[PDB]
């Protein structure tokens, strides 16, 4: 039951965050990433 | 900031409103 659809493209989801005069966010853990890039 | 013989002005993919969201 697959077919073709048309829609208005999304720009990514909302990621609003709280605020304050004294709020701070610090990382506790991390991760080593590896990316690829091809250039002729 | 400021025809007829086979000429065609194609529109852009990202419209103005989508650009402002970025």
């Amino acid at each position: 039951s697959q077919s073709i659809i048309a829609y208005t493209m999304s720009l990514g989801a909302e990621n609003s965050v709280a605020y304050s005069n004294n709020s701070i966010a610090i990382p506790t853990n991390f991760t080593i990433s590896v990316t690829t890039e091809i250039l002729p | 900031v400021t025809k007829f013989n086979g000429l065609t002005v194609l529109p852009p993919l990202l419209t103005d409103e989508m650009i402002a969201q970025y």
